[PDB]
Parts: C-alpha cells; structure tokens; sequence
C-alpha cells in the first residue's frame, strides 16, 4: 500500500500508516545555496545533522468550536536544540523545512482540517492604526489562536477565520502548498517548503519566513462516548540550512 | 573468524519504505539495522562473538558435590561414602545446563581431596600420606558396603587412587548416554499407564561414586572430603529455553515458590532525582 | 531487605557537595567552597539513623566571602578608582601626583594565603 | 601427526600453535573454543512466505 | 504489578491535553530493574561488558477504531533526564502513528566513547534514557473503550556482543537441593 | 587505652629529641622529630619528621 | 605462598600439607563472606589451588580494559558535573582476590 | 627572514615578526577520526570553521616576582563563542590545538619564559589527604597561579614552581612538546597538539585533555624608566574538532 | 610448527635457538625481548620547517 | 641487531658552517655529533641499545 | 636555592678583572649532585653502566644590547681541577661569542680507556670536569641591567648506552601507601 | 497580569488540581464523581477577549 510513509533525517524518524501522499513543497526540493546566486563571502557553516532534524512543538487541543492556530517558522524554532542556537550566533541563515503534521481519531469521529504554508503572511491589526506587540504575532513554540467574531484586544492581531488575519477570503488559501486531514482518511501533512525569499540569505530573528496554519472547516463532530480530547501534534524539520556571519549572541 | 556485522551509511529519506513499522503479531523479531532510521556513518567493527558461544559459554570446570567420610569411625558406615551420579543439586551448573533443552557432550572430571584431622584426646601422631580410592560403579552393578568389603577390588569397575600431596585426579569420560542427547526436561511418566514417577528423574541412570581410605584404621580420626567437579566439553545443544525464574527447591522435580516477575519500581515514569539540595 | 535513601543535599552556594558512593544508608558526602571563599562549618555529612529513617548528620555549611584588608595609602599619590571592598584577583593601580616619579610596579593585586586576605607585594613610591 | 593452527589474537595490530593428539579415545581431546560461527534464521525469523523489511508486510 | 500480568501491560487512554508522555526507562538491560530479568538480560548478566545496538518493539494492543500518535525517544546521557516533550524530541525519536501495521520499532544505536559498557552499574559507561510521550492523544469513536494497552519488546541487533564470563547474581543457594 | 604505635623507626644516623625519646604511647597523627647523632650534620632537602598513620604505622623514614 | 605456625601451648602437631585456595572475582561479582562460604565454588570465577612445598603458583592474564590502553594519570572527575572523585581511581576498576586455606580449622593457628 | 609569520584559521589571522620556529606538536598533525578506529555509531558534526577559529583568553601580568600560571584547555574554551555552545549539547568531543603564546618587550629588557603543554597534568592537593575543588584545578578562561613556598589553602593544589603541582622536578617538564620566550629573540609560542587520550573521543567536561603552563625560570627584570606593565597574551584555535551524541544542553 | 632465532650474543668475535608455542591464546607466549629498533624523532626535532643543523636557522 | 652510530673522522675548519651556535628556543634539541667541534678518528661502534627498550 | 626556581639560574655580570670564571661541576651524570635530579640522570639511576658523548647547551637569557665572550671547558682526568684560566684551556673548550643565536653547545666526547664506567662513584672511572669561565666580561649600555642569567641543558648524543638494570637508589618506602 | 475570574464548578464533580490564580492560555480538567457520567469536553481554558479574562466555554455536567 501506499498509505505508508517512512521519513528519516538526522537521527529522527516519523512513521506514518494513514498518509494520503506525502505533501511536498512548490516543486522545487530544497538544496544548499550556490555560489553564482550567492552575496557573502566568507565560508558558510553547513553545520551537520545537529540542525537537520525533527522538532516537536506544542500540542493544541481540537475542541468542537475552536476555529484555526498559527506559527511563524523560523521564529518558532529558536529555542529548539543547536538549531537556534546557531540563529543567535550567525547573522544570516537558510533552511527549507519539512512541516509534518499528524492527527489521529477513530472511525466513528468527523471533521476535517487544512494545513497551509502561507509565505509573507503580513498580519493586520485588530484596531486599525495600532501597533501590534511581536508576542501577538509570534509567540514561539506556543500557538496563536484564530476566533470566529471580530477581535478588539489592543496591540493584537485582526483575527477572524473568514479573513485568515491578512484580509482575504480563507477559501483561497489553496494557492498556497497545503493539504487536508480529513479524519476519515489522512495523516500525511508534509510540506516540504524550500527557501523562498527574496534575497539569497536572511536574518532569522528579524524576518518571519512564512506561517502555518491549520483551520478547521468541517468541525470536529462525535457522539456521546467517544474520546472527547483530540490533540494535534506538529513536528518541523530544517533542510540544506546553513550560516554565515558569526557574531556574539544574539536577541532574546 | 567471524566478525561482527558492520554499519554503512545512510542519508536522508523520503518514500513509501518503511522499515519501523512492522508486524510483530507474526512471531517475527524485526531486523532493523541502525542505518535504517537515522542517519548513520561507515563503521567498520572488528567486534567477534567468541565468548558467547555454547562451547566458551558451558566448558569451564564447574562443580557438582561436596563427600565427606571418616578413617576411623564407631559406625562402620562413616568410613566411606557414596554419591548417586546427577548434576542437579548446586544452582549454578543446574541453571546453565537448563538453558537448553537437549544437551550432548564428553564430560571432565576433577576431584579435590581434603583433609582434616578431627578432635580427640590423642591428637598428637606422626601420621603417614593416606591414599584415597575412588570407585565408579555402572548401573546396576554391585554395590560396596564396608571399607574392607572385596567389592572395591575394581576388577571391571573403573576406579581411581591418589596420594596426599600430588596434582588432583582428572579423568575424561564420553558420551555415556543410551538417547540422542542428554535430557534436561522430561514431560512424561515412567510406566506405561501414566502412573509412576514423573519429570526427568526416569532418565538419570547414571551409576554411582563411592570413596574410601585405602588405609588401615589409624589410632585418630581424620575426616576428608572429595569435591567433585564437572567440566563439560564438546558441546551441542538444541532447542533453546528460557532462563529459570524462581529458586529450585530439589533434585528430582521442578517444583517452585512463585516468584514474581522483576524488581518493583515507585513509579511508572522517570525524572530527576529528588534527593538533597543544590 | 534493602538500604533506604537519605534525602538529596541539593546545592551550596558558592560551593561543591562531591557525593562519591550515592545517598544510601552508611554513605558520605563532602563539602568545599571556591575560588576566594571561605568554609564555615562542616566539611562532611554521614547518612546517619535518625529516628525511624535516616537523615544527615550535619547541616549545610556557607560559603563567606574572603576579602583583602584597606590597600595601603601611599605618600604622594593616589588609588585610580578606589573600590569600597577587594575581593580574590583584584588589583589597585596606583598613580603618582605631578612633580613626583613612580618607583616599580604600579599595581599590586589580592592573593589568598593560609585562606587569608594578603596583597602580594609592597606599594610603590612617588619621590619627585 | 600435529596440526598448526592460529591464536586467538586482538585486532587492527596469525600466530601459530601446534597440537599433537596423544590418547587414542577422541572423547580425549582439548575442547573445541574457536568455533566462531552462527545461523540466527531458525529462531529469529522463523516464518513462512519470508518477508522483504521494506515491505508493509501485510494486506 | 510485578506479582500479576499488569507488569507487561503499559496504561495509554485518552488524555485532556497533550504535550504529555506515556513513560520511561533508563537503559541498563541487567543494571535497570525493567529489563532486568528479560531474555536479553538473563543472557546479559552472566557476562561483564557489552556493545552494539538494542531494539524495542512497541505492540499497541487497543482497537481497531482507537488512533493516535506517541513520540518513542532515546537520550544520551550528559544531561539529565528531559522533563518536557520538546527535550525530549531534541534526542533519537521517531514519531509513531498507530495504523493497520500495528507494531513499530524504535532502534537504539551505539553512541559511546568506548568499545563496551558494563552490564552492571558504574558512572563511567552511562549509556541514557528511554522515555514515550504522548504526542497528540487516543482518539476513540462512541461505545469503544478508551482505556488501552501497549506491549514493549526488547531484542538485540546483529552487531551485539558480550564479553567477560562471571557468575550471574541471580543464583542463590543456601544448601544442597535433596 | 587507645590505639598506639610501635617504637619509631630506629635510623643509623638519627636519634629522637628529649620529649619524645622516653615517652611511650604514640596516638595517630603524632609527629616525631630527629636529631643528628654525633658526629653527624643535617641534610637540608629532606625534614626529619615522622607521623604516624592510621593502620598504626609510620611513614617512611631513611636518612636525615 | 609462606606459612608460620603461630605462638600457642599446644605447639607440638602432627600437620599434614596446607593446601591454599586464590579465587579472583571480576569486577561485579559476588563476594565470600566467610572461610566456609558457598561462593568459594568458584564455578565461573578463575580459581587457583596450591599445595604446601611445590613450584610457586604462575598464570597469564590478557589486556583486561575497556580502552584502548591503561591509564597511568587520569586528569578528571567522576561524575559529569566536575564533582565526584578526582583522579586516576575512577579507572581501577579491576575486581579484587580472596585468599583462604582450603583445608578445615586446625588445633593450633597458622598465618 | 624565516623570522615571520602567519597563521590562517575561520576568520582570524595572527602575524607575528620575532617568531623563531613555530613549534608544532608530537609530530603528529591533528586530522578528522578515522572510521577504522572509531567506536560511536551516529554521523559526527564536523561544525564548520565556526569551531576551528582564534580565542583570546585574559591577560596575565608578568612582574618581577610572578611565578607561573596555568589552564586547563578543553575547559578554559568552554564560553567561547559556538565551540562552547556544542561542548554543551554533545557528550563525546574531539580536537586537536593550536596554541600561540605571545609576549613583547624592548631590547632593554631580559627575562625568560617556559610555554609547555603537558598531558594529563594530574595536580596534587595542598593538604595531602583531603578533597580539591575544581575552582581551583580549571577557573575557566582565568588563570591559577603557582607561588613560591609551599601553599596551604584548604582544598586548594600544592602550588610550588619547583614541583609545578604534580610532583617532579621543573626542570624535567621539556619532555612535552614547548617553547621558550626569550624576551632576547621570541615570540613564536605554537604547540600544534593533536588529539592526545586512550579513547577515540571522550566527553569535554568531565575529562582535562592538557595542561598549559607559563612558568619563567630566568625572571623579568628592567632598569628604571623602561615600561613595567608586560602583559602575556594566549591564544588559542581548535583544529579539527568534531562532535557526537546529541542531547539536551549540558553542565554549567 | 617450530621457529629457529638467532642468540643475544657478543660481538667482534648467530648461535640459534629453537620455539615452539604450546597454548592458544598469544597472552601465553613469552616476551618479545629482541626488538632494538628506535626512532626519537618525535620527541627530538619535534617542530615545523626541519632545520639543517649548519644554518644558523634564524633570520 | 641495530648498533649505535658511529664516530666519523674529521680534521681543520674555518667556513660559516656553524654546528655549536644552535636556538634552544625553538623547543629543539640539537643533534651535534662529537665530529663537528674536535678532530675525530675513525671508530667502528659495536654497542648495542638493547637493555634500555622499553619490554626489557 | 633547592627549594626555589634559582637552582636553574646561573648568574652572569660585569666583572671588574678578566682572566676568570664563571662555575664548574664534575662530569658524573647520576652521582654528582648538580645533574643528580636530571631526565638523563634518572633514567642513568635505573642501569648500572654508561657509555658515549654528553651535551650541553647555555641559553643566555639576558639583554639583547649585552655582549660576551666564554670560555666552556672540559678537562679529562688524571690532573686535577684547573684553578687558572690558561690551565683550562688545556682542555677540550669552546670559545662562546653571545649574539643573535643566543644559545651554544658543548659537546663532551667518549675519552676513556673502558667501554663502560659505573654510573655511581668508582675511582677507576673517574670521568673529568667541566668549568665555564669569564673570558671578557659582560658589556651593558647604560640603563640596561648588568646581572643577567645563564640557563644550562644536558641530554645525550646517538652513541649514548646503559647497560646494567638495577633498582634506583632514590625511591624509598616504609609501609604500604593506602 | 490578566486573570480570568473562579472557575464555576460544576455539579457532582472536582477540580484536578485546581490552581488559585488562572492566566492567559490556561485550562482547568473537571473530574467526575463515582456513579456519573461525564457530558461535553474535560477541559475549559483562559482567553482575552476585549481586554478582559473569561472562560472560553461552558462547564461539563455529571448526570448519573
Ligand atoms: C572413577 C572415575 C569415574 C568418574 C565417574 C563420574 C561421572 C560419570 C557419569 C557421567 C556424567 C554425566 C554428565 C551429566 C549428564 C547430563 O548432563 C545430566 N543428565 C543433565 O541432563
Ligand atoms: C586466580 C588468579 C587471577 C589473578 C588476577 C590478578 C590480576 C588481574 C588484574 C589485571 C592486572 C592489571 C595490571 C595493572 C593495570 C594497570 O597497569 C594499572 N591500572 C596501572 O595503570
């Protein structure tokens, strides 16, 4: 069958049974920087394996009337073993990811999830001319929560499910490398993004790569008996990352 | 020889192989190498598995008994002793041997010969060596019943003499058995009827040990004791077992206390220690 | 039957615990301050008996702090940044007034010697 | 009548003995402890339709 | 548990937040209590030294309705024993989705500094920790049990090996069996 | 009625002082000192003293 | 191996030859407690015996470390948090030898 | 002239003009862990140049009365920069060194220094039977001292330069690989050890690899109005360090 | 499976000796007392860009 | 059987080779041979570094 | 100045009066008390016998403006210790000029009439002397430090032997260390 | 520090571990009694919602 995957990087591996077909990136698979595309000049730091593995971040639990969570990549990596601890040494960096999102229920549970990597997701402000506090639009490891009703909370994010935060109809989000948990069939939520700016390298604190998110738009729906509690666990992978500029430590 | 098997390298994967995910339900014990789940270098090992073999594993000069007797003793029935031939009655060499499930080997045999010269009032003598005797008996040969009996004239029977202060006696013995193999377990009768006795006591028939002083009576006593050691050799063995739980209790059966299965813990995680302080 | 456990002796503050043989019934524990720090108190503990379990014999020692005395003034000339207390590896540079001439070393520095506060060498001089 | 063989020796840095067998009985002779070799496929393994480990293995 | 079948039996249900765990272990296969008296380690304890790699199996022995996903990670001793799922997951983990193949293997490799550990306890061969975590949660439908049962197995790979013939400290005996 | 020592270690070129030379009872960790015998003169790299260890014997003593 | 009979009133026997027992214990094994205790049955630990008047007792013993060489200074701790016991006895760790006459007690004492 | 030059390593650079050979080891370069001879399973983090690079460590002041100061290497680079960083995430490490020593004068002055590396420098305590606290064996980047007369600090080393705290004679220390700084001719204090143990890679903290001592035997000494301040600046690099056994962060 | 040597003998004025090992384990054999090679040129000489020893090797 | 090295002979010098003049402080030890600083005769060396290794 | 760093010093300066000296020892490397302690005298205590050349090199740790000349002798035995400066050059000496090569070497030959002597004292095997002598002076420009110091090495040259293996009359001990 | 206020309890059941002070992102598991039956989700967390602390839903119920 092709419902079994199998993905292995550094000393990491994720075994999937109920995967649909792996998701994987804009076509393009990431690969290290060249050097006629390439802007610094000193040696980069293709640091090992020691980067290029699984992370897990925090569990958010699936209620039947929650509406949508949100990350911000690089900057939800910067506590996650050697991996940050190269972004607070280097000044520039570059990494694709493999985003792996796993969920499970039983057969006699519905509802349906869409896992989105949306580059440049420039989120607008709850109150309109209004700064936005940085813990409001990343809040590392620790999701962010969409709502259903417009949100008035000072210096925070606009968040409604039906504009996605950036102002657009949150049925076009398909524009973008995605998938679905159907709970009935799938677990497969790879994305496997590559380096997508546009410059060759980039500041890690300073810039936020892309978002995910993952918006339920069949709800979560079962009968009386059945596991109440469903979690959803997301694990992210650097790829191809590398270094350059080494400094003292950086922003905390 | 025989090396170890090596590690060879790996990279990362992305596809439907999936070597983690087994069927253990199908009385199969998977086969992962390390360089199938993580990322792994070129490893050549020059590791060898020697020691562990069944041969390095069960020839070393184990044991089976400890025999006591008297040179001069009121009851004449001291004065020499006897030993039913099993290897079932020390712990150590029993659990070893009971690994398996059918064993085969040539046997060698050590006996270490003591001597004490026990209390009496005339404890001062001028005592020459004593000479010992050793005399195997086959099943269902005759039997010895004094020290002076004309049965220890070892015409056919097989037996052995040693004098104080010399190496210890070692003879080799062969494969002195009337089966394929030597049966550790026996999950059956002795009569035909299912009546009896049970287990493997039915196939044990291995004669008998007896030693004595060839000497007179001295005017004190002396007690010795001979330690028999068994050493096996030339071993094969079938069918393996698991290794035995709880504590044997006799020779002729496998009857137990229950015991239960490991040590117990406080918890059913780990953490950090609580102990003192900083 | 088996040993029980004392309790774990944490931390010192500017301090070691070395723990060689575990926490066990019969065990013993030793104490040691660093670098410009000064023990006060105990140096070991045994895992004692201590009513119907078993305790420490002794309580956690401290670690004070060692200083230097007041560095001495010299004629005709000052102390460039004169510090209200000198702790271990710390030094006083002195300078010297106009019309006088600094004689040797210009600083002199605080050592630790039979777990004793002492500068290690004499002050200098300014003659002009 | 003696045979030369090689002595157990360590690794990454062929010395030779030699035995003579005196007895005429073989239950006699100096056990056997160099035999290094295994076949773990009976006991692990020991299935029929024999598997792939890259497989499913099942359906 | 030990005086039962429950020794065998982990406990896995379904659990009102995540991040969690399910268990854990230090891997010691005739040191540590767990794996103690196991095949592996009753072979183990008559021996000094070993080396090589160690399996572990992972039946999950719930319905076929029942699904969820466990985090299976191995520490290298240096630091102390991880406290959260995301110490945990900076270490040798796979992420294991229970399915229609309903066994995985988390294989555990050798990093050390020597050729060979000591089967007994010492802290100069310090070999690390196995700990599960609940990763997401059981999610089970309506009328289908939820509390569940996990099987752990143990076995050794194909470049093991054992060195130093001892006496094994399980044996005891007190006098003559007759 | 303590654990004592035996006669320090009689040197062919070193005698004991005058508290030490009569007195018996020598407790652990008590030191002893030597004095050059006539006609005798110091060597200065080495210290002519003896302490007495746990297991109720002297360190080491050769030539002072 | 040198054996002297002891200060006693009956000094006057009639002793056969002692015989003497060295059994080494690698490092984890069980421990004697007494002369006439059941771990002296040395069935897997290497166990030498010796009678009173012949050639001195004499066996070879491979390179027994679990690295590469011995270490004659050892510049470290026990313990991976610098505490611990500092030096060259964290890498002993050789296992001990017990000594014992094979024979039962005589009526006067012999060291 | 055969008197200068220069050391390239990452990005840094050290020039010297008064070198007069710069030494270099047991004969041995440092090289990368062959794979005939290692003993751990997973794939090494050789890291980058962003561990093989220059650290300056404090400055010592040489006066005319100073005796002799020491470090203790795989421990003194444990806050320097990125090296540090994966001495805490990993168990077994391995490099090799290039240590350079450098110290200036006039041509007015004279004085004579010791620069050797010793292996395994095992210190005694300064009461005899009593414990040592490793403040005082390894201060990190700050130097312990040697004196004069015998010390007597309670858990401190027995700090004599005639016995340099192990116990031999001072003069018997060329047998590891040195220099000498003559202020007369020198400057070119390298020692190029390689990986020097028993084992093929061991753990950075719990075990000291070598011992760094500066010890003058012909003493500092200037006629009046010359400069009185002579600091001695040590430098230190990795050479081909890499790294195994990734876990969480280690033993401050 | 015998090996012939030559003696430790004196010169200015190749005497054979004879070896056979006996047991399997080259722990057993008798000492290597006959290697009188050498090479301190790792102790001695022990630097970079080797010297000439006529040079003055400075300036 | 590997013999020490042998004395060569050797007679006047006045040249810019300079064996004595050496840099002690460049970790060396320098390997003057007695031939370079007297006038040496021929000698056939027959000793033997044989109790110094390390096994004897 | 045993119990110092000034056993290694040797001091130089300027003398008012040429024609003298600076020190001397007799050349016994493991019985003579200067070069008792040495690495060539402490493997030269375990052996019993020596033969072939002895070094020394006198690295002049002073001044790069101070100048002078020396006088390095060895003076083979049978006379006795020369007391002038014209008796020592006699000898077997080399005239040192101190400049940019700060260092010089004496090279002491095999003079004898055994192969072997004894490495502790025997009058059958006397060995000779070894004195170094103020030849000129020590010349300073003003403001520069006229006491200066002398550093003395000793090794051995490729001809160098030991021959007979007994115990080293230096280790002592009384009980056992525990 | 935003706090939301108590939390309510519920009928025929406790709080695991209930906290004194309850911040932002924070939850509360409702346990049931022995002989009821559990209705809706476990758990109810801490949101902020026009500046202010509030509950996200309604407690669960035990019938029995
Ligand atoms: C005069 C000296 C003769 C010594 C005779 C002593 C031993 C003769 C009996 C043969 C020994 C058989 C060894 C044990 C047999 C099997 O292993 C057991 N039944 C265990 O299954
Ligand atoms: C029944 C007879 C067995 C005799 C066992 C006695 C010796 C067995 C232990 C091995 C001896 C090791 C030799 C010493 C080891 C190293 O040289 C030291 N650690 C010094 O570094």
């Amino acid at each position: 069958s092709d419902r079994v995957r199998s993905i292995t990087l550094g000393n990491s591996t994720i075994t999937t049974q109920e995967s649909a077909n792996v998701v994987v990136g804009y076509g393009v698979w990431p690969d290290y920087l060249s050097d006629e595309e390439a802007t610094a000049e000193d040696q980069p730091t293709q640091p090992d394996v020691a980067t290029c593995r699984f992370y897990t971040l925090d569990s958010v639990s699936w209620m039947k009337e929650s509406q949508g969570w949100w990350w911000k990549f690089p900057d939800a990596l910067r506590d996650m073993g050697l991996f940050g601890q190269n972004m607070q040494y280097h000044y520039l960096g570059r990494s694709g990811y493999t985003i792996h999102v796993q969920c499970n229920a039983s057969k006699f549970h519905q509802g349906c999830l869409l896992v989105v990597c949306v580059p440049e997701a420039e989120m607008g402000a709850a109150n309109i001319n209004e700064k936005i506090n940085r813990e409001h639009l990343s809040n590392g490891e620790v999701a962010n929560t969409f709502s259903g009703t417009k949100s008035s909370n000072t210096n925070d994010v606009q968040q409604a499910v039906f504009n996605a935060g950036m102002g657009v109809a949150v049925g076009n989000l398909t524009i973008f490398p995605h998938q679905w948990i159907n709970l009935r069939t799938n677990n497969c939520a790879t994305i496997v993004m590559p380096y997508i700016n546009s410059v060759p390298m980039d500041n890690m604190f300073r810039h936020y790569n892309f978002t995910l998110m993952i918006i339920p738009f069949a709800k979560l729906d079962y009968a009386a008996g059945s596991s109440t509690y469903i979690p959803i666990t997301v694990t992210v992978a650097p790829m191809c990352a590398e270094y350059n500029g080494l400094r003292l430590a950086g922003h905390q | 020889v025989v090396r170890v098997a090596d590690t060879m390298p790996s990279g990362p994967s992305n596809s439907e192989s999936i070597p983690a995910l087994t069927a253990a339900e199908t009385g199969h014990t998977s086969q992962v190498v390390p360089s199938d789940t993580i990322q792994t270098r070129h490893v050549r090992n020059f590791h060898v598995r020697s020691e562990s073999s069944v041969e390095n594993f069960l020839s070393r000069s184990a044991c089976v008994y400890i025999v006591e007797y008297k040179t001069r003793d009121d009851t004449p029935d001291k004065m020499y002793d006897s030993w039913v031939i099993n290897t079932r009655q020390v712990a150590q060499l029993r659990r070893k041997l009971e690994f398996f499930t059918y064993v085969r080997f040539d046997v060698e045999v050590t006996f270490v010969i003591t001597s004490v010269q026990d209390d009496s009032t005339r404890q001062n003598t001028d005592t020459p060596a004593l000479t010992h005797q050793i005399m195997y008996v086959p099943p269902g040969g005759p039997i010895p019943q004094a020290v002076d009996d004309y049965n220890w004239q070892t015409s056919t029977n097989p037996s052995v003499f040693w004098t104080e202060g010399n190496a210890p006696p070692r003879m080799s013995i062969p494969f002195m058995s009337v089966g394929n193999a030597y049966s550790n377990f026996y999950d059956g009768w002795s009569h035909f009827s299912q009546t009896g006795v049970y287990g493997f006591n039915t196939l044990n028939n291995m004669g008998k040990l007896y030693f004595r002083h060839v000497n007179d009576k001295t005017i004190s006593p002396i007690t010795s004791k001979v330690r028999i050691y068994f050493k096996p050799k030339h071993v094969k063995a079938w069918v393996p077992r698991p290794p035995r739980l709880c504590e044997y209790t006799h020779k002729d059966n496998v009857d137990f206390e229950p015991k239960g299965v490991t040590t117990s813990r406080t918890q059913l995680t780990i953490s950090n220690s609580t102990h003192v302080e900083n | 039957c088996k040993k029980k456990s004392c309790p774990n002796p944490g931390e010192i503050r500017n301090g070691q615990i070395d723990v060689p043989g575990g926490i066990l019934f019969g065990a013993t524990i030793s104490f040691s301050c660093n670098t410009g720090y000064k023990l006060f108190g105990s140096t070991s503990s045994f895992c004692l008996i201590s009513g119907s379990s078993v305790q420490w014999s002794d309580p956690l020692p401290e670690c004070r702090e060692i200083y230097c005395p007041a560095p001495p003034q010299i004629d005709n000339g000052i102390i460039q940044g004169e510090r209200d207390h000198y702790g271990y590896r710390q030094s006083v540079t002195y300078a010297c007034n106009k019309g006088f001439t600094m004689i040797g070393e210009h600083s002199i520095y605080c050592t630790v010697n039979n777990d004793e506060g002492e500068w290690s060498g004499p002050p200098p001089e300014c003659r002009g | 009548g003696a045979q030369v063989s090689t002595q157990k020796t360590g690794a990454h840095e062929i010395i030779h003995y030699t035995n003579i067998n005196y007895y005429k009985d073989a239950a006699s002779n100096s056990a056997n402890r160099q035999d290094f070799t295994q076949d773990p496929g009976k006991f692990t393994e020991p299935v029929k339709d024999i598997m792939v480990k890259s497989l499913p293995a099942l359906n | 548990n030990v005086n039962s079948l429950e020794a065998y039996r982990i406990p896995v249900h379904s659990v009102t937040e995540t991040g969690a765990q399910v268990f854990g272990f230090t891997l010691q296969p005739g040191a540590d209590t767990v794996m103690e008296r196991t095949l592996l380690g009753e072979i183990l304890n008559y021996y000094a030294n070993w080396s090589g790699s160690i399996k572990l199996t992972f039946m999950y022995c719930g319905s076929a309705m029942a699904t969820g996903k466990f985090l299976l990670a191995y520490s290298p001793p240096g630091a102390g024993v991880p406290k959260n799922r995301r110490e945990a997951m900076l270490g040798t983990h796979i992420i294991w989705d229970i399915g229609l193949q309903s066994s995985c293997v988390l294989c555990v490799p050798w990093i050390s500094q020597t050729h060979y550990r000591f089967v007994s306890k010492d802290i100069y061969t310090d070999a690390g920790f196995i700990t599960c975590w609940y990763q997401t949660s059981i999610v089970v439908p309506a009328e289908v049990q939820n509390q569940s049962v996990i099987l752990c197995f143990v076995s050794a790979c194909n470049d093991f090996s054992v060195r130093l013939l001892r006496d094994s400290p399980f044996v005891r005996q007190t006098a003559f069996y007759q | 009625c303590n654990r004592s020592c035996e006669v320090p270690t009689r040197l062919n070129s070193a005698s004991l002082k005058q508290p030490y030379i009569t007195q018996n009872y020598f407790p652990v960790g008590t030191v002893v000192e030597y004095e050059c015998r006539p006609g005798y003169r110091r060597e200065p790299s080495l210290s002519p003293k003896l302490t007495c260890l746990q297991n109720l014997k002297w360190s080491t003593a050769v030539e002072f």
